[PDB]
């Protein structure tokens, strides 16, 4: 929570719109819509049947983790 | 000497057990002191084998139980044809099926929720409906809604006589044993009377009122200068000038000159190009056949005349080299036992749901149903699910079998026992298949996925790099389409448009398209073998360690559902059927994620979508084929692209979806807290609330127990199901109504 | 009919009908008076 | 034997004859308490005491009202009641609650206190609040001709003739509601009406009443 | 119609099931089938009473009525399936 | 015991075992009964049309059975002293007491010659039977007298009845096949024997 938290909060700090956090950031669906889709747009897109860039690793890694996060349960 | 017998007035009728809970067994009746007591009463209220221990009044009691299940059963379609007459729009609905969409429900304006009434066209408000009770009632040849008024009061006299029979024949006449024990006898009047003569009865109503209404309805006349139905009964000259075969009366069908009727009793092939749906000649037809087969079938059994056979000397018969003494034993055990009964029947009847899925989205029956496109997967995805829980459900109970009314004095050397002798065989060799299909079902999507992230996509399995093609459906699927022309001489069409062949467009949208199938169709059909074999192996092996095992010796005297044998010999948590059942809950829950989403997918890639004239332009656009073999591929394209509209519905007539979404999610990560933990750390958490309380004079005098440890398991998966499934709901509910 | 009334004594019957009390209470009070947000008053 | 409401049936045990007007109906055993059975014997005769003043009521100001006199039929009179002389609605709403709301909590407290009023906390009045039996308060200002402490038996008869009038007004008032439900029309109109053409004027030609 | 085609594939499919079945060849309430074929005799019926040399109930017409009926009807439409009748 | 003729096959006779609406002092109840509906049923079908061919009622009447009132898409007949509904109501009430009274009679034998009925009492005490009460009134004349009769007449009352029924259901038969009255069937099967049958009538 902290750091989703403070993550967000320099987010719309860095590019612009401190108005984007004072209102989204009062109900969840503002997390989920404006935080965790929005800004997993370039990341997924690390690779696709068109090709690839700098942040295929990452693109990699980012399911990595859920491989072994499922494995934990 | 098959009979009746019957006993009179065995359990008077007073409110006297009602005010003394937990009247029913010997431990429960002393009254609460802890708990775990509510807990209890209400986990063995059903257990019926627990009560008592004499066939006859457990066999009376699920007599009266079903029937009470019949009366919920019968207010529900009350409702469903009730809330269709007063709070919908079908007639405005039958006027212009197309642009006008199906809505049965309205919300009260309080305070806020009248934004959920939608604009669903045709002056009204409401919430769209996706179970498709309006493409069934213009099947059925419903135009008014009197008739779904008159429909309703009927349902609900119907229920009330079905409340009147359970009461009559628990309290009043309740059968004797042998009453039941007469299987043949049920076996004939089932097949010949429910099936045989519904299905002809059925068949009476499609010809004299389904055919005619829905000819003139797609003929392209409004419903009300329609005919009503009993005009189509009593004036033979009207169904004599729709179709001439009524004119000759039943002259044709006495003296064997059947090809007279071959203007309503048809065997044309494909659908109905007007409206998407499937000829009602062919249906009717079909019925026709269906009832004759039925009724041929069900004089089979040797009831009070010499005919018929014996199922006893039928069992007795077969037994081979390989398998001694065969059959011998079964009867015994499928006459005296529920639980066995119960097994068998959930497993073909889950079985049989899904089949029933399949089938109704390859050949649509309904009119207008194919290009509602909501319908279709709701139908679809709801029909799987419930297969999957009575399977489940089959091995559940073949295990409490196994447990309880086993008796190996009655069952000597058989096939069950020589089962038994050689579980290890069976559950080795299906470990190992499990393990092999493991490895290369889902390796090949590692695999896929590491290659295309590598810089390298020639070296990934795809239809345009190294190849996997399904050969074999291929195969078959030309073989399916070539039929109607050698080895079906009579049928002017193929029994379906997925087999191959042209494109049927009702109103723009596409009806159904011929499938293709190709190297992502390779990989996910062998994933779902994959988790079907799992789930198989998870339930069978709670089945045939049921009784006992190298590790437990005696697991039979432990009873069916128990926690554990202690933390010796290593630790044996989770030792009994009963665990084994939870998780194969676990287990088709993931696989049938797989197979609607697979079915969702597909659809929206390759079959759905406009014909602009410009050929077809689907949903998605058709990125199936290249992106269903890498994960990132799925995670993508799938739920990250397909859940812009889930997300963004707020302010719309649909935020109840994407208000929904959230509150599943919250449920599914809510059951963590029941599967992760343990009772010890909630009972002393427990225990030292209970101080605060002793200090303030408000200790409960029922005392406060955590929950046992097969409760929190149970209401860990009850969770977990729940907010998985209501999360899959609100996603394809909220996609594929925002956009189909 | 003592049993009856007993029958309806029971916990869970009377938790549907407070329950469905309360509820009904402040959904008619949230008819009436619609959308509070502040008591000023 | 008494008289049964269904010949043949046996009374049920709680119901035996010391009341007025029992027949043994009670199918649902409403009555099975004693303290019940008393407390909807005081109910039946409140209820059916207001039935007959009222159906008397409605039938005289229905027969002022078709001969031409000027009477509003019974579902006007209170709009032209209120409305033409000048009468304030509310005020006499409120002033209704609070006499019958005196009168009636007067009865409530004798009933769970059978001989409680009798003690002279009202302004004077001693044993002409006290009771004679349940439903049954006869003293000076509710029985002022005296006729419950004479002729003992002549008393049960008059007894039976309150209930069973008391029965007939309750569904006689049921009758005048449905029947404007129905027709939309006053009661001795429909009188009036049926009894010019009973073969082809009743209840089944309105189309309300069996829609069939 | 009476004394046509069909007429006489019905009447000879019906004749030659009763007559087979009273004759002592079809399994009839009395005589039973076993799992080699073998005609042995049944049991728990429900006392008949009827007199033929057989032992022929109001049971086997039915019963080799509805098989006369079953292949009649197979036997004409498959003629007439063909083209030859 | 009457009209038993060795028949049953399969089975509902049997006392042991037996309960609810299924035994032996039941089932012969409601065959008597239905014997008597039906021949009443039965003459009451037949009789506008054998007395309006002889000439004896107007051309007003002679209508075929099922076009009564009965049924009104069948065909109804304006002309009664009021609606049919107005007719059913009346039906319900009348009804009501006959058969509700006989089911008391039926439930507690002897019941219905105790509470005030008008004096109608002493005709309504009912016997041992329930089949058969008797009285003054069931019974005006003392038919028979004695027991020798008394069965030869219960017998017939069966035999006749049983015919009547069957015929019932022939009437309701032809009237759903070939859509005339009985007695017009009568007329038309005995002009032309071979060429009026049901066979010919298959259309
Ligand atoms: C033609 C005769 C007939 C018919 C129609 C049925 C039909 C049925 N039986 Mg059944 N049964 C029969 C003969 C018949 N049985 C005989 C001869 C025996 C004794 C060997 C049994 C013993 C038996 C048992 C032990 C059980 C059933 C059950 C059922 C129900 C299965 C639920 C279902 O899918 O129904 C689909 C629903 C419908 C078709 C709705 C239609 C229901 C109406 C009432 C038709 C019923 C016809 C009725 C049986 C005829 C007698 C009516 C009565 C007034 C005399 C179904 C209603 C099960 C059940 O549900 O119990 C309640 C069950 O537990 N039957
Ligand atoms: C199982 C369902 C079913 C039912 C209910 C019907 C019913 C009907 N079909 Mg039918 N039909 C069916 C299946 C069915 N069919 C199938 C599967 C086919 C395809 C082979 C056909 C093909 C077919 C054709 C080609 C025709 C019909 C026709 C008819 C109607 C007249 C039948 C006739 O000529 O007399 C048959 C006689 C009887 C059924 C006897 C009825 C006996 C009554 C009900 C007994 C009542 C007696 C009782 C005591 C009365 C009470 C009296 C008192 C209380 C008032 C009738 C409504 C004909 C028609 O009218 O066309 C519109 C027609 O031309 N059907
Ligand atoms: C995503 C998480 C995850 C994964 C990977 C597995 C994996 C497995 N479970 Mg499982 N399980 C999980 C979650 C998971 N489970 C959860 C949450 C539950 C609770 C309900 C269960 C409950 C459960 C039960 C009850 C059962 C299993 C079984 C199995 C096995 C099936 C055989 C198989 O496919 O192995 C193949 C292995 C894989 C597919 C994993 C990926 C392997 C990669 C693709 C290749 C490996 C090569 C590797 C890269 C080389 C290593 C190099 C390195 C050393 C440098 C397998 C080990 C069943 C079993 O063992 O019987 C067969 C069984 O009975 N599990
Ligand atoms: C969704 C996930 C989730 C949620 C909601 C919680 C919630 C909670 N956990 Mg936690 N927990 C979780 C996951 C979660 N946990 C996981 C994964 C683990 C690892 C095993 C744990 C391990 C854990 C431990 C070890 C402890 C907790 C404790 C607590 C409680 C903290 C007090 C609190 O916040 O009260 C807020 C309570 C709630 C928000 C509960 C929701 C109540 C709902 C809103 C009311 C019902 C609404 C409606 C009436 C329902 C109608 C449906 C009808 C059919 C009944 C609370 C009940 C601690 C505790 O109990 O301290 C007191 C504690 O000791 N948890
Ligand atoms: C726990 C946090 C919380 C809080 C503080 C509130 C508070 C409020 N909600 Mg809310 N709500 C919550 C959770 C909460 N809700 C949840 C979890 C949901 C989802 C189910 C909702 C869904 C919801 C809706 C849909 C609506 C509200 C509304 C309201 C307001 C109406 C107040 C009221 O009842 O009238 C005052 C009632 C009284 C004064 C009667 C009380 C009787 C006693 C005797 C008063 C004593 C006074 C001395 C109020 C500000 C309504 C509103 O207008 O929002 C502003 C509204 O429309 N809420
Ligand atoms: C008309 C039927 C009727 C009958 C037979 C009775 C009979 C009885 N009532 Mg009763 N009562 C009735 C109507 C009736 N009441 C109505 C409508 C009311 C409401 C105002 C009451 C209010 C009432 C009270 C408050 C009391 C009684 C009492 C009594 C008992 C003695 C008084 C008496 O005999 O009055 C004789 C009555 C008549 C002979 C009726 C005369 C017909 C009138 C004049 C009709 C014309 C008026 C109309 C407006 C026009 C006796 C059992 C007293 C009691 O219980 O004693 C212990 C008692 O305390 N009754
Ligand atoms: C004289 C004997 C005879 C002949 C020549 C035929 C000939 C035929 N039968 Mg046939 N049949 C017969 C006896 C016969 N049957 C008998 C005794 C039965 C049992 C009742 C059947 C039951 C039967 C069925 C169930 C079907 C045929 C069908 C057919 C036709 C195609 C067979 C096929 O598709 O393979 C063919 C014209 C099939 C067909 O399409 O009929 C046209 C079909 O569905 N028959
Ligand atoms: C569906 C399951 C089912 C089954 C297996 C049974 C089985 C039985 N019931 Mg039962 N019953 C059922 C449903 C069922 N009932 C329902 C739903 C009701 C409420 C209406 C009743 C009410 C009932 C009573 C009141 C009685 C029984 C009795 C009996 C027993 C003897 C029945 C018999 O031989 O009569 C043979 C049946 C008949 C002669 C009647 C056939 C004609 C009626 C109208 C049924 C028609 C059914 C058919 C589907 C209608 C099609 C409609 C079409 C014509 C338009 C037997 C144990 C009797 C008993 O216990 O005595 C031992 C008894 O007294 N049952
Ligand atoms: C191949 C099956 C041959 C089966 C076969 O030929 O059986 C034939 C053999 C015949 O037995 P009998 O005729 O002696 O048995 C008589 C009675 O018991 C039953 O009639 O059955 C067995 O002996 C059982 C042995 C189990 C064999 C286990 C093989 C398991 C394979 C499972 C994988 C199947 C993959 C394809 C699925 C579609
Ligand atoms: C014996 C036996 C034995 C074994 O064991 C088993 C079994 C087989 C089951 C059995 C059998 C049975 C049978 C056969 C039965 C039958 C029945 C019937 C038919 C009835 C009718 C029945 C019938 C009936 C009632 C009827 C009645 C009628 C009537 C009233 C009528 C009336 C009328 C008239 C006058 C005329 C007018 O315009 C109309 C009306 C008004 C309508
Ligand atoms: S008590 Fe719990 S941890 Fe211990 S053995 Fe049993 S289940 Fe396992």
């Amino acid at each position: 929570w902290v750091t989703f938290y403070w993550h967000w909060k320099h987010l719309t700090l860095w590019q612009g719109n401190v108005a984007q956090f004072d209102e989204s950031s009062t109900y969840l669906m503002g997390w989920l819509r404006d935080y965790l889709w929005l800004n997993s747009s370039q990341l997924i897109n690390g690779y696709n049947p068109f090709g690839m860039n700098s942040l295929s690793v990452w693109a990699w890694t980012f399911l990595f983790g859920h491989l072994i996060y499922a494995t934990g349960f | 000497k098959v009979k009746i017998a019957v006993d009179r007035n065995p359990v008077e009728t007073s409110f006297e057990k009602w005010a003394k809970p937990g009247h029913f067994s010997r431990t429960l009746s002393k009254g609460p002191n802890t708990t775990t007591w509510i807990w209890n009463l209400h986990a063995d209220a059903h257990d019926f084998d627990s009560h008592t221990s004499d066939l006859e009044e457990i066999s009376r009691k699920v007599f009266s139980a079903h029937f009470g299940q019949l009366g919920i059963i019968f207010i529900w379609l009350s409702g469903m044809y009730f809330h269709g007459a007063r709070f919908s729009n079908y007639e405005a609905w039958l006027s212009d099926p197309t642009h006008i969409k199906p809505s049965a429900q309205v919300v009260w304006p309080i305070v806020g929720q009248e934004i959920l009434n939608g604009d669903v066209g045709g002056g009204f408000q409401g919430i769209q409906i996706t179970s498709g009770f309006f493409q069934l009632w213009r099947a059925s040849g419903i135009t008014s809604e009197l008739q779904l008024y008159t429909t309703a009061i009927g349902g609900l006299v119907m229920a009330a006589a079905m409340f009147f029979a359970g009461w009559f024949h628990y309290h009043k006449a309740a059968p004797k044993l042998e009453w039941f024990q007469n299987v043949e006898s049920m076996l004939n009047h089932h097949l010949g009377g429910l099936l045989g003569l519904g299905s002809l009865a059925w068949a009476g109503h499609q010809i004299h009122v389904s055919l005619p209404v829905n000819k003139l309805l797609d003929a392209g006349v409004d419903p009300k200068e329609i005919p009503l139905p009993h005009d189509l009964l009593l004036n033979r000259a009207i169904m004599a000038d729709l179709y001439p075969s009524f004119a000759k009366g039943i002259a044709p069908f006495f003296t064997l000159n059947w090809s007279e009727y071959s203007d309503f009793l048809t065997f044309k092939g494909g659908l109905n190009p007007v409206t998407g749906g499937l000829w009602l000649s062919d249906t009717a037809h079909h019925h026709v056949a269906i009832a004759v087969l039925f009724l041929v079938a069900g004089h089979m059994y040797r009831t009070n005349w010499g005919i018929g056979h014996s199922m006893k000397e039928i069992l007795e018969a077969h037994r081979g080299p390989f398998t001694g003494e065969g059959h011998v034993g079964l009867y015994e055990i499928l006459t005296t036992s529920w639980h066995a009964q119960l097994a068998i029947n959930l497993a073909l009847f889950g079985s049989l749901s899904i089949i029933v899925a399949h089938h109704m989205y390859a050949m649509p029956p309904y009119p207008y149903l194919a290009t509602d496109y909501g319908t279709q997967l709701s139908l679809f995805t709801h029909h799987t699910w419930i297969g999957g829980f009575c399977i489940v459900g089959a091995g559940a109970h073949a295990a409490i079998f196994m447990v309880r009314d086993y008796d190996p004095t009655n069952n000597y050397n058989n096939l069950l026992d020589r089962v038994i002798r050689h579980r290890d065989a069976i559950i080795s060799h299906l470990n190992w298949v499990c393990i092999f299909l493991g490895f290369h079902s889902f390796g090949l999507y590692i695999h896929n996925d590491t290659m295309s992230a590598l810089g390298r996509p020639q070296d990934m399995f795809s239809d345009t790099a190294i190849q996997l093609q399904p050969v074999f459906a291929q195969w078959i699927q030309n073989t399916h389409f070539l039929a109607p022309q050698l080895t079906a001489p009579n049928a002017l069409a193929a029994t379906s448009l997925t087999w191959g062949g042209d494109l049927v467009a009702v109103g723009g949208k596409v009806a159904m398209m011929p499938i293709s199938l190709g190297t992502s169709d390779f990989m996910v059909h062998h994933i779902h073998a994959f988790t079907i074999h799992v789930t198989v192996l998870i339930l069978l092996k709670g089945v045939l360690f049921a009784r006992s095992s190298r590790l437990i010796p005696d697991k039979a005297n432990l009873g069916f559902r128990f926690p554990c044998d202690g933390p010796g010999r290593g630790g044996t948590c989770q030792v009994s059927a009963w665990d084994h059942v939870f998780l194969g809950l676990f287990w088709m829950y993931n696989s049938l994620s797989i197979v609607i989403f697979h079915f969702s997918w597909k659809m929206q890639s390759d079959v759905w979508g406009t014909v602009t004239a410009s050929g077809v332009s689907h949903i998605t656009g058709g990125n199936f084929a290249q992106s269903a073999n890498t994960i990132n591929g799925w995670l993508r394209d799938f739920l990250w692209a397909q859940s812009s509209q889930v997300i963004q519905s707020y302010g719309s007539a649909l935020s109840a979806y994407g208000l929904i979404f959230l509150g599943a999610h919250f449920v599914w990560a809510f059951s963590l807290m029941f599967l992760f933990s343990g009772r010890g750390y909630w009972q002393e958490l427990i225990e030292s609330i209970v101080w605060a309380h002793n200090k303030l004079k408000v200790a409960p005098a029922i005392q406060p127990r955590a929950l046992s440890i097969t409760q929190g398991r149970a209401v860990g998966v009850a969770h977990y199901l729940l907010g998985g499934i209501a999360t899959t709901w609100s996603f394809f509910l909220a996609r594929i109504i925002s956009v189909g | 009919m003592k049993d009856f009334t007993t029958y309806l004594s029971t916990a869970p019957v009377i938790a549907t009908i407070w329950f469905t009390f309360t509820a009904g209470l402040l959904i008619e009070i949230n008819r009436y008076f619609p959308d509070p947000l502040v008591f000023s008053f | 034997v008494r008289p049964v409401w269904f010949p043949g049936n046996p009374p049920p045990a709680h119901l035996d004859g010391s009341l007025a007007g029992d027949y043994g109906f009670d199918p649902l055993f409403l009555g099975q308490e004693p303290q019940t059975l008393k407390w909807y014997v005081q109910a039946e005769l409140v209820h059916g005491r207001f039935a007959m003043l009222g159906a008397a009521g409605i039938i005289l100001t229905s027969i002022g009202a078709k001969v031409g006199l000027g009477f509003p039929e019974w579902y006007d009179a209170g709009k032209v009641v209120v409305e033409k002389n000048n009468i304030d609605f509310p005020t006499l709403m409120v002033i209704q609650f609070y006499l019958m709301g005196w009168a009636e909590t007067k009865r409530w407290y004798d009933f769970k206190n059978p001989g409680s009023q009798a003690d002279g906390s009202f302004l004077g009045f001693t044993e002409e609040f006290k009771g004679l039996e349940n439903g049954y308060p006869g003293g000076r200002f509710f029985d002022p001709m005296g006729l419950s402490r004479g002729d003992a038996a002549k008393y049960q008869e008059y007894k039976q003739k309150e209930v069973k009038n008391g029965r007939l007004a309750m569904i006689a008032c049921l009758g005048f509601a449905a029947q404007y439900a129905a027709t939309g029309k006053g009661p001795l109109d429909n009188l009036a009406d049926h009894l010019a053409d009973p073969n082809h004027v009743n209840f089944a030609t309105n189309g309300v009443s069996n829609p069939i | 119609f009476i004394g046509s085609s069909t007429n006489l594939i019905m009447v000879a499919s019906t004749t030659a099931t009763l007559a087979a079945a009273r004759f002592g060849l079809a399994p009839t309430v009395k005589k039973n089938t076993t799992a080699g074929l073998k005609l042995v005799d049944s049991k728990n019926s429900a006392g008949v009473i009827s007199n033929d040399p057989a032992g022929f109930t109001i049971v086997d017409v039915l019963a080799m009525g509805a098989a006369g009926h079953g292949l009649g009807v197979g036997i004409v439409l498959g003629l007439k399936g063909i083209g030859a009748l | 015991l009457p009209g038993d003729f060795g028949f049953d096959p399969l089975g509902l006779l049997d006392p042991v075992n037996s309960g609810g609406f299924i035994e032996p002092k039941w089932l012969q109840y409601s065959e008597v009964i239905h014997a008597r509906w039906a021949m009443l049923g039965a003459a009451g079908c037949i009789a506008p049309e054998v007395l309006g061919a002889a000439g004896l009622i107007p051309d007003a009447t002679n209508i075929k059975w099922f076009e009564s009132g009965v049924i009104p898409p069948a065909g109804s007949y304006n002309g009664y002293w009021a609606d049919p509904y107005t007719i059913f109501f009346v039906e319900i009430v009348a009804m009501q007491f006959a058969e509700l009274r006989r089911l008391q009679d039926f439930r507690y034998p002897g019941s219905m010659g105790q509470q005030y009925f008008l004096g109608l009492e002493a005709i309504f005490k009912g016997s041992g039977d329930a089949a058969y009460p008797g009285g003054p009134f069931f019974n005006l004349f003392n038919l028979g007298k004695t027991e020798a009769a008394m069965k030869e007449l219960k017998l017939k009352e069966i035999k006749n009845g049983r015919l009547a029924m069957l015929a019932m259901l022939g009437y309701g038969a032809q009237a759903v096949m070939t859509g005339k009255g009985p007695f017009q069937n009568l007329v038309e099967h005995l002009a032309d024997p071979v060429n009026n049958n049901i066979l010919t009538n298959f259309a």
